[PDB]
């Protein structure tokens, strides 16, 4: 049972590292869309190929 | 080692999530090359006389 427990320990610790990245790239990503929405919608922007 | 192998068979699939971790970053170093650099339609060339 010992060894059971570590087993799925380190399998649930990969799984929550997995989706503390992911949780990373998508924040980056909901940033940038909030950007979006900010400067190209509620006005008109001069970046280009923003 | 087969007897090293047999033994690795019972951890799981560890090592496959491994590959796909390595396969997705490796995928995602071209896709930054490719996001940065390739940005214009057609390659242009300067004319001879500078």
């Amino acid at each position: 049972i010992d060894r059971l427990i570590t087993g799925r320990l380190q399998s649930l610790q990969t799984y929550v590292t997995q989706q503390l990245i992911r949780a990373a790239e998508i924040r980056a990503s909901a940033n940038l869309a909030a950007t979006k929405m900010s400067e190209c919608v509620l006005g008109q922007s001069k970046r280009v190929d923003f | 080692s087969t007897e090293c192998s047999n033994l690795l068979l019972q951890y799981g699939s560890f090592c496959t999530q491994l590959k796909r971790a390595l396969t997705g970053i490796a995928v995602e170093q071209d896709k930054n090359t490719q996001e940065v650099f390739a940005q214009v339609k057609q390659i242009y060339k300067t004319p001879p006389i500078k």
